[PDB]
């Protein structure tokens, strides 16, 4: 045998006395696949999308062109910014268009809700908050998102844009989250140098709704005759 | 390895010769003295044979437990895996020097007495707050101040460049630094500067996270960030918005508002308890001075106090200037009319707005930025 | 990188010396027109030390290489102006323009003639255009021609007008840290011919600068403290006048003169003292001097100032016979004592409180009351611990109490006397003995006229019996320990002449004998010869006769770098092996103090193991033991190579002298205190070491705490006291252990023991602290010679104090301020001293071992002003 | 000149000086090992006497006994319990019940007695050395000095007096003042001066994680003391662990009483400690528990105030004497200048005088830096002073 076959987390036989090697077994065990499969993120695309026209625009702007087109900036100069805030009506299509964006610039979409199945995972305790960098920078292309139902999560995202804002050596890592009622957010995060852009999601209106039905009607039989159009009417402006 | 540090000559004198002459025939004699009788009393490789015997005495499978007590007189008490702990002796080749408790050993199989130590590979927070790489640039990207600066370098930098003015006058520099005023107005930025220039280590912690979630935590987490910061060398360690510590309350904190009380009496002792100090300074920062704890503040604790007022019509030329260095410009453009954009418009305004117009500028694939861009980006960002 | 253009300078003095050798004939006028430009334009260009890679310097020699070896001296019609403007001109890039092997070649540029005063030209100039090239030639040329062939061409007769002339300049420009680099000139030029280079810088030195000597002094004599014979005695003897020709410093010749006094010529010691004499100012001086030239570095000396004059001005010698004794008794009684008054109780060795949870021990308890009795420690009553076992058994207990009654009152001659005649009534062999040793150790020191053949005498003339008739040759001698007399020694001699069967009493009278004259009178010598030749024939027994005979001569031939007195003392006894156990031992005992490596390399050389194979145990201990010397007063460097030499080979991989007697080599290193010794030692010391003869484990925990200077980490001790319970029975170690938890607070105060006085000086005490060392080989001795010497073998402390008054009324008590130790070599300003300021006391108590202290409120000092332990402290104020 | 020379021989010297480093062999960094000349007794000798002759020897805790023939009830850690004798090279009268044994392994008899455990953080809570501070840097305060020296240390030196004239020292002493006043500084100099040992405690060492620990830590701690001979504690910063009893609504505090309630306890009431010395201090007293400010506790309530006016002028004698300043200026007239004032800004003015004189240029300073120095440390800091809110005592 020799040494450099003999890697790190490997499975190996073993004599019984002696307790010398003698084989090798393929089957190994790693964290973020265990990490992940508890999660459950649901990857998706550009194509199911009802009018959403100029927040993508800006959203690409912002996020797909700083990784793909450094020296884009590196000509007219002013920094790569990192900070975007999505806002709304709660079920408005938020969730969707990050995970559009990340599929679409190939970056690691990792989520945290400070939970504690997966706490284990990223490190024994966990007394501090940001040992989840130790572990972004071996996938380092990643966008990190988070979500408020009905004030943990903006402490945590203070934490993260103070450590990325000088003292952070990696480039290429992102922050956005997404929430509503923008007038009931912590002051110190409406500086205007903390976060970068703020997009509105209103609730769809007719034409929206209508897209939305030929959208999600893609995997159904229908029946000759439906004038779906009159039920996009009917609906008087719910949610998407 | 440092055989005589005396060296001081350090040019073409005499001294250096014959002091170099004198640890030359030192060496020679005992070179030829610990080498001639092993020439002539071998009796064995002893560069294997001895290396065989002692590979003889560890049998080939050896285990590893945990030390939990010592007696001096080589022979300590073992804890194995399962629980089950022994009473086993101590060999000769095991350096009786590093063994302290808790560190692993490994142990024979057959009689389980001590064999050798394994080294404990494990720095396990050292790694998250430490910086390692400079931040940025240094004092010349920073526009006005200037009477600030020269109180940040007597207190932090110029004592370990200079240690000559401070022992000659007989003073010892002054101890801690507070820094605070209005928000967004570069506290933050010459922390970063002054960690760029220096050379000692630097340790970084917001405030924030010194609150937690269990009982008997947060005076944990300080002890343990002071001691790592004194235990590597002469560092500097930088406590970011403490006030968050004193206004804010999370549900996740299970002990109500007196624990926070008990966290603050730990890092208040931390800074000038029973034991002496050693050599670590201390740099803290906030904008809401007002609220904090009078008793942390008293000379001795902290010794500067520096504040950081709004900016003026000249400073704010200066930054302007220098915040659109890289930037290819119009001429069109009249910086005068932004001078006067608003009332008390404060420092992060102008590289909010420099960046904002250059992004919409940029949206149309264009190099050159004109006078109305900034007439809507400046609309676009002091009012919404 | 852009070329031509800005080419002037780079290619008009390059084309000018192209064609130098076509515009060498047929054209006069251009040819030194030209030469004179090249040679103005390179002197002023050249004028300032900023501009290193000048466009002149660096840019000549690409091509005019060759130019100027074919046209300077291919010439062959030199003339009086084209020669002025070569030889000043071409020779300042001649150090630079060819490879680094060039020194051996400056002769074909510049040494035909040196141009006129190059220094008219080269005197702005700091370290670039000519200095540089004396130095240069100075470091091969000149020691090539005059190595043994001084006395020949012009490599000596203008060389060394012109080294004395930049020697000149270098206090010239700046006369800062450059001066210190004269001897970079003087010093490095002509080593071994350094006294017409010496008395050159002198002779130009003495109108020169007064204020800028003492940084000249102190960087010669900071090579002043190794070197070889030849250079020491040379540099010594040169520096010695320049405190007195250029300046008039005349005052620490006394004190820095006892280097001076033996090395170079006792007589010239002598000189320097009449010279002392002569110069008698005021008060101040001479009496600065004689403070320390009996009681700190010489003695034997006081027949000097008996002149017509001794009234008060002669008769000052005398307050220091034993008016200053007698100070220094009531400044025991007063200043210490009030502090600290102990009853010789020994309350701190009963430490057996706090912690908690055989006559052999009276003798420890009676070192317990000796110790702790010093500065006025009478005991009247106390003295049970003594009393009681007078008259018991052990009769060399009772010897060792009575010797300690001595040391109890030391350096005391009010009533020595009176005390030890209340108990001299015991009519005992040890008691009496010890009696007349106490008496004798009371008065030594004072020098006075105790007891010459009074006290000692009467136990010597009735020598048909051991003890009653040993110890009264040695402690008589040590009440004249200082003194010189041939009388005591004529007295003393039958004791040894008489080849008696008193084996102890020979060798002892052989001990006191050497500690008493160490210069003329190899007649001693010769005796003790004859008896040695006369008695070891027909034996091969211990070293008895052999730790007491040769000592005796070694010291009184100690300390002399001639090494003629080490060469025939050693030809005189070549005889066989046994009988030549002494050869090696004058041979290294005239080696105390100096630098001499070869020595060293050449002691072991000859003999290093030979696998030890009992043929010569002893005498590669003593080997060993001698090894040790040299490192006392090593400056700085010898001390740390000699015990990493000693761990290495010794105990680490050896025979028998490592795991014997490795441990004296720190007890003759140092007592400073290193954490390296306390923690190597108990290192091979706190284990069992049954493997080994652990007797000699026991004289090393005997010898570990050898080390004065009461501290806190006495607490190691405790748990050697823990550890010393079971094993190490008290049977031969009870009084050891408590020993040497004793040895380093012995008295509170008074530790000064380290024969390292002023800045390194030995001041003569080698010879009263050697015999411990010597006695304490390591067997069967610490019941019948180590309690006869161990109590009273040290009796040379240098005081307990270096901050004193001396007054004319005494008025002044203490004001000074104390820093650390001088750690300064070069500095190009003002020069530096000690940066530890924090400490500002005024006690005349502890004064610091490793320390400096200065003075405050701008008093000047101008009494001392270098050292002396005891400043007068002069009162100067001409500064509102 | 010959910088090539004397450079090369250095290299040759440090390359022999490795080269012989190698030579003898310390070499092949090591993985737990001594280097070979240090273990040679240890290498044929010692492995042959220290495998066979000595056993494993398992280490397990005894039960009980019983009478009038020695049975023993053994228990180890995971296996089960037993019934045992002795071997005969242990006498029979040191087995006293409950205390760590070792036993053989195949018999399972008992061979030996050990001591007992501790916990890891209570060893280290020890002082091991002692600081630099002595009795000259108070300044100000004799009268407290004499007051405290005579209950702390005295008896301890001269234990005969109080025993002959038939008294009993006190047991304790409290010392509380405003900030800044020096009171840690004077538990320093005490630390400095004494001979028994001495644990230093900090009340917020004493919140733990689980329910129960604080107490089981006060009880060791008080064991460990026992098991010396006699010595002090040093509580600091005590308002953290216990001020009063307030209980309402939802349990507040509870667990923090719990462990005042522990601590009171072990000074009180059924056989008391005996030789051991407690010493503590606070910053707001008005908090401290009725019960626990009971004589019998807290003997002696040594107070520190601010400085007087000797006070001052001492306090600048003290820690302006180690300056390079002008020879004739008067603290006096700098004592007056400042009415109620702390040690720690007399320590700032020095300080800030002496950086008045080098921010310019000069070498020593003189009355304009003091004056300077002191307009603007008490007059132009004094809105975040303290005491205006340390006098009322919260
Ligand atoms: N005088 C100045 N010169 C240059 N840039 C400045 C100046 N004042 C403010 N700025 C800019 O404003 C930004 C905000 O400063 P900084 O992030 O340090 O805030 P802060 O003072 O720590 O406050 P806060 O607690 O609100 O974050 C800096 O990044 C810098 O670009
Ligand atoms: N009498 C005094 N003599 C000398 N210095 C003093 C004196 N009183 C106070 N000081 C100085 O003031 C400071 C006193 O602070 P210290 O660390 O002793 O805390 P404290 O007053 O005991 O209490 P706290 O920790 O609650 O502030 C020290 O720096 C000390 O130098
Ligand atoms: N405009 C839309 N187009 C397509 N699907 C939508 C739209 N709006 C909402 N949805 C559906 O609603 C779900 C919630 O999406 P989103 O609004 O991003 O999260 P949240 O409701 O938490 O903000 C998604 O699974 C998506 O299928
Ligand atoms: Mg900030
Ligand atoms: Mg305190």
């Amino acid at each position: 045998i020799d040494i450099n076959d003999v890697t790190p987390n490997c499975r190996v036989a073993l004599r019984n006395d002696s307790y010398t090697l003698h084989k090798i077994l393929p089957n190994k065990v790693d964290p973020l696949v265990s990490l992940m499969m508890v999660e459950k993120v649901p990857d998706s695309t550009y194509e199911m999308i009802g009018g959403l026209d100029k927040q993508i625009k800006e959203i690409k702007e912002v996020i797909e062109l700083p990784v793909k087109h450094p020296e884009l900036f590196e000509a007219l100069g002013i920094a790569q910014p990192k900070g975007v805030l999505l806002y709304g009506p709660p079920g408005t299509g938020k969730t969707l268009l990050a995970r559009a964006v990340a599929h679409h610039t190939d970056c690691t979409f990792i989520r945290v809700s400070g939970s504690e199945l997966v706490q284990k995972f990223i490190g024994e305790g966990a007394r501090m908050v940001r040992e989840l960098f130790v572990m972004a920078r071996e996938h380092a292309p990643s966008i990190i998102f988070m979500d408020e139902i009905d004030s943990e999560v903006q402490r945590t995202m203070l934490e993260l844009l103070n450590q990325l804002d000088g003292f952070e050596a990696t480039k290429n890592i992102k922050v956005i989250m997404a929430t509503n009622r923008i007038d009931i957010l912590d002051s110190a995060l409406l500086r205007p140098g903390r976060i970068d852009r703020k997009i509105e999601f209103p609730p769809p209106n007719e034409e929206a709704r209508l897209d939305i039905l030929k959208i999600h009607s893609r995997k159904m039989n229908l029946t000759r005759g439906i004038n779906l159009r009159k039920i996009a009417e009917l609906m008087p402006g719910a949610s998407g | 390895a440092s055989k005589l540090p005396l060296v001081t000559p350090h040019t073409q004198c005499r001294l250096k010769l014959l002091k170099l002459e004198r640890i030359k025939d030192y060496l020679l004699m005992e070179e030829e003295f610990i080498r001639n009788q092993e020439q002539m009393k071998p009796l064995e490789e002893k560069q294997e044979e001895e290396r065989s015997k002692v590979d003889d005495l560890r049998g080939t499978p050896m285990s590893v437990g945990t030390l939990e007590e010592i007696i001096d007189d080589n022979h300590a008490i073992v804890s194995t895996s399962v629980g089950s702990e022994h009473y086993v002796s101590i060999l000769s080749f095991v350096d009786k020097d590093l063994l302290e408790p808790g560190c692993s050993v490994l142990l024979n199989h057959k009689v389980h007495a001590v064999i050798g130590v394994l080294m404990d590979d494990t720095d396990p927070l050292v790694t998250v707050m430490k910086v390692e790489k400079a931040p940025q640039e240094t004092y010349a990207d920073i526009g006005g101040l200037d009477n600030q600066i020269q109180e940040i370098k007597e207190s932090v930098e110029l004592p370990l460049t200079h240690p000559e003015y401070y022992e000659e006058m007989g003073i010892k520099p002054p101890k801690g630094v507070i820094l605070y005023g209005p928000p967004g107005t570069g506290k933050t930025l010459l922390a970063k500067a002054v960690a760029n220039q220096t050379s000692a280590t630097f340790l970084r912690v917001v405030g924030s996270e010194l609150i937690q979630k269990y009982l008997g935590d947060g005076p944990k987490l300080v002890r343990e960030l002071f001691r790592v910061a004194e235990e590597h060398a002469p560092s500097i360690v930088f406590i970011d918005e403490i006030d968050a510590i004193g206004t804010k309350r999370y549900d996740s904190n299970s002990g109500g508002e007196r624990e926070i009380q008990r966290t603050m009496l730990e890092l208040l002792n931390q800074l000038d308890g029973f034991d002496s100090r050693g050599d670590v300074k201390v740099i803290m920062a906030t904008n809401r001075i007002e609220t904090l704890d009078p008793a942390l503040i008293r000379p001795g604790r902290i010794d500067r106090k520096i504040e950081f007022p709004l900016p003026d019509e000249k400073t704010k030329k200066r930054i302007f200037q220098i915040h659109t260095s890289r930037m290819t410009l119009a001429d069109d453009v009249t910086l005068d009319d932004l001078i006067m954009a608003k009332d008390d418009l404060s420092g992060a305004d102008i590289k909010a707005i420099c960046t904002e117009a250059g992004l919409m500028a940029l949206r149309e694939r264009r190099m050159k930025v004109t006078n109305e861009d900034f007439k809507k980006s400046k609309e676009n960002v002091l009012y919404k | 990188m852009e070329e031509g253009g800005r080419d002037k300078a780079p290619v008009q003095p390059q084309q000018s010396p192209a064609a130098a050798p076509g515009g060498t004939d047929e054209k006069p006028s251009g040819k030194e027109r030209r030469d004179a430009g090249d040679k103005d334009k390179e002197q002023e260009l050249s004028e300032e030390d900023k501009q290193l890679q000048d466009e002149l310097e660096m840019l000549v020699e690409r091509l005019g290489e060759k130019d100027t070896s074919l046209y300077r001296p291919a010439l062959e019609e030199l003339r009086r102006q084209i020669r002025s403007s070569t030889t000043s001109m071409t020779s300042v890039p001649k150090p630079l323009k060819f490879l680094r092997p060039h020194y051996g070649k400056l002769k074909e540029i510049y040494e035909n003639m040196a141009p006129g005063e190059n220094k008219r030209f080269a005197a702005d100039i700091i370290s670039v255009l000519a200095m540089t090239m004396s130095g240069e030639r100075e470091c091969l040329k000149y020691r090539l021609v005059g190595s043994q062939e001084e006395l020949a061409s012009w490599g000596h007769e203008y060389v060394r007008h012109l080294a004395g002339e930049v020697a000149k300049e270098w206090q010239e420009l700046d006369d800062a840290e450059k001066v210190q680099r004269e001897p970079l000139l003087t010093l490095v030029k002509e080593i071994v011919p350094y006294n017409m280079a010496h008395n050159a810088e002198h002779e130009a030195c003495d109108l020169l600068m007064e204020i800028e000597q003492v940084d000249m002094l102190e960087k010669d004599i900071d090579e002043n403290a190794y070197a070889k014979v030849c250079l020491y005695l040379t540099s010594c003897v040169n520096y010695v006048p320049e405190p007195e020709n250029s300046a008039l410093l005349r005052c620490a010749l006394g004190v820095f003169r006892k280097f001076s006094r033996f090395p170079e010529a006792l007589r010239l010691a002598l000189m320097l003292n009449d010279m002392e004499l002569v110069e008698d100012i005021f008060t101040s001086c001479k009496d600065v001097v004689v403070q320390k030239q009996m009681a700190f570095m010489l003695g034997r000396h006081g027949v000097f100032l008996e002149l017509s004059e001794d009234v008060e001005e002669y008769e000052d010698l005398t307050e220091i016979m034993s008016n200053v004794q007698l100070n220094s008794n009531f400044l025991a009684l007063a200043r210490e004592l009030d502090i600290m008054e102990p009853k010789v109780p020994d309350d701190i060795y009963k430490t057996h409180l706090e912690n908690n949870r055989s006559a052999r021990m009276n003798l420890a308890s009676s070192f317990v009351n000796g110790f702790v009795n010093a500065a006025f420690g009478q005991d009247k009553l106390l003295t049970d611990d003594g009393n009681k076992w007078l008259y018991k058994n052990k009769d060399h207990g009772m010897l060792s109490a009575a010797a300690s009654l001595g040391m109890i009152l030391l350096w005391d001659v009010d009533g020595g006397l009176t005390q030890i005649d209340k108990y001299l009534y015991s009519s005992e062999d040890y008691i009496k003995s010890g009696a007349l040793l106490a008496c004798g150790i009371v008065n030594s020191g004072v020098r006075n006229e105790c007891d010459p053949a009074l006290a000692l005498l009467s136990d010597y003339v009735l020598h048909n019996s051991n003890t009653m008739r040993l110890g009264s040759i040695f402690g008589l001698g040590l009440a004249y320990a200082g003194s010189n007399r041939e009388d005591v020694l004529t007295l003393l001699l039958p004791v040894m002449g008489d080849s008696k069967s008193s084996m102890e009493v020979a060798g002892v009278t052989a001990l006191a004998c050497g500690m008493i004259a160490v210069g003329s009178c190899n007649g001693d010598v010769t005796s003790t010869i004859l008896q040695t030749i006369m008695e070891k024939s027909e034996t091969e027994l211990k070293d008895t006769y052999a730790r007491w005979l040769p000592l005796g001569l070694g010291l009184n031939h100690l300390g002399k770098g001639e090494a003629i007195e080490a060469i025939l003392a050693a030809l005189e006894v070549v005889s066989e092996p046994f009988r030549s156990f002494a050869n090696t031992l004058v041979d290294v005992c005239a080696y105390a103090g100096s630098g001499n490596v070869l020595k060293v390399q050449q002691l072991l050389h000859i003999c290093s193991e030979h696998f030890d194979s009992k043929e010569k145990e002893e005498d590669k201990d003593k080997k060993e033991k001698k090894d040790k010397d040299k490192k006392e007063a090593p400056a700085d460097m010898g001390a740390h190579q000699g015990v990493a030499v000693l761990g290495i080979a010794l105990i680490a991989m050896g025979e028998e002298i490592g795991a014997e007697m490795a441990l004296r080599t720190f007890g003759h290193l140092l007592r400073y205190g290193e954490p390296t010794l306390r923690r190597a030692v108990p290192l091979a010391l706190a284990l069992i070491s049954v493997s080994n003869p652990r007797l000699n484990i026991l004289d090393t925990l005997s010898k570990f705490s050898h080390d004065a200077d009461p501290e806190v980490s006495y607490n190691s001790i405790f748990a050697m006291g823990m550890v010393g319970s079971g094993t190490n029975n008290a049977r031969l170690a009870a009084m050891l252990r408590q020993l040497a938890q004793y040895h380093a607070k012995d008295p509170n105060n008074l530790f000064m023991v380290r024969l390292a006085q002023g800045l390194t000086h030995l001041g003569k005490g080698t010879l009263t602290l050697c015999p411990y060392h010597s006695d304490r080989q390591l067997m069967s001795q610490v019941a019948v010679a180590g309690l006869l010497t161990v109590l009273v073998s040290f009796l040379d402390v240098r005081n307990i104090i270096l901050g004193k008054s001396h007054y004319v009324l005494y008025g002044l008590v203490a004001a000074m301020q104390p820093r650390m130790l001088v750690t300064f070599d070069e500095e190009l300003r003002p020069l530096p001293v000690s940066v530890r300021v924090g400490q500002a006391v005024d006690v005349v108590g502890q004064a610091g071992k490793p320390k400096t202290i200065t003075g405050f409120q701008t008093h000047t000092t101008p009494v001392l002003l270098a050292h002396g332990e005891r400043a007068e402290l002069a009162t100067e104020e001409f500064l509102p | 000149t010959y910088s090539r020379q004397i450079k090369q021989v250095e290299d040759d010297i440090q390359q022999l000086l490795k080269k012989i480093n190698e030579l003898t062999g310390i070499k092949e960094s090591d993985t737990g090992l001594a280097p070979p000349a240090l273990w040679d007794l240890a290498a044929d000798k010692q492995t042959l006497q220290s495998e066979q002759p000595l056993q494993v020897a398992r280490c397990t805790k005894i039960i009980n006994a019983d009478s009038e023939d020695p049975k023993y009830i053994i228990n180890v850690k995971q296996f089960a319990k037993f019934v045992v004798d002795l071997s005969d090279q242990v006498a029979p009268t040191d087995i006293e019940e409950g205390m760590r044994v070792g036993v053989d392994r195949n018999k399972y008899q008992i061979h030996i007695p050990l001591p007992p455990k501790i916990d890891p953080t209570v060893t280290m809570m020890q002082v091991e050395e002692k600081p630099d501070v002595t009795y000259s840097d108070v300044g100000g305060c004799k009268e407290q000095i004499e007051k405290l020296r005579e209950v702390v240390e005295t008896p301890l030196l001269h234990p005969e007096r109080f025993v002959n004239l038939g008294i009993e020292p006190p047991k304790g002493v409290l010392l509380f003042g405003p900030p800044g006043t020096g009171k840690t500084l004077c538990a320093r100099a005490v630390a400095n001066r004494t001979d028994a040992c001495f644990i230093r405690v900090i009340g917020s060492e004493l919140v733990q994680k689980y329910v129960g620990e604080g107490a089981r830590m006060v009880r060791e701690l008080f064991e460990m003391a026992r098991t010396k001979k006699a010595c002090l504690i040093f509580f600091d910063e005590i308002d953290a662990i216990g001020g009063a009893r307030f209980d309402d609504g939802a349990g507040g505090d509870n667990e923090v009483q719990r462990t005042m309630l522990e601590l009171i306890n072990q000074l009180d009431g059924f056989d008391p400690r005996g030789n051991i010395k407690v010493l503590m201090a606070t910053n707001r007293p008005d908090t401290l528990d009725p019960a626990l400010m009971r004589p019998g506790r807290l003997d002696r309530k040594i107070e520190f105030s601010l400085p007087d006016l000797e006070g001052r002028t001492h306090i600048f004698k003290i820690h302006a004497r180690s300056m390079s300043v002008e020879r004739d200026i008067r603290f006096e007239l700098l004592a007056r200048l400042c009415p109620n004032s702390t040690g720690a800004e007399i320590r700032s003015v020095c300080t800030e005088a002496g950086m008045f004189a080098i921010r310019a240029r000069r070498k020593i300073a003189t009355e304009k830096d003091f004056l300077e120095a002191v307009n603007k440390v008490i007059k132009s800091y004094a809105k975040f002073s303290a005491t205006p809110r340390y006098m009322t005592y919260n």
